[PDB]
């Protein structure tokens, strides 16, 4: 359940 | 270094690009805490000798990213680094 978001 | 330690670093908001991507949040049970993905070329952060991939980020210009969910965590740090009157960036971490 590990969200990655490009800042 | 002890793991875990804080450190200070800051950061220019010149470049148009954090370059960085960031994991985690508090709905996360594997990963509650905000963590620096990855540190991707052209960006401000890849310019950083201090700043490496798998550090804890705890604050943003003042504003903590303690507890805080991914989606708060992006907002804040986008809100950071578009302000550009306030600068360097100032990032509190947690070191591996
Ligand atoms: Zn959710
Ligand atoms: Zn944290």
């Amino acid at each position: 359940d590990v969200e990655i978001t490009l800042v | 270094v002890s793991t875990g330690a804080l450190r200070t670093i800051t950061l220019s908001k010149m470049k148009q690009s954090l370059g960085i991507s960031i994991s985690g949040g508090i709905e996360s049970k594997v990963q509650p805490m905000v963590k620096i993905e990855k540190i991707f070329p052209g960006g401000a952060a890849f310019l950083c000798g201090d700043l490496q991939a798998g550090f804890e980020l705890v604050a943003v210009d003042g504003e903590s990213l303690e507890q805080v969910t991914h989606q708060r965590a992006v907002d804040t740090i986008r809100r950071a680094y578009r302000n550009k009157a306030r600068e360097p960036m100032e990032l509190v971490v947690r070191v591996p």
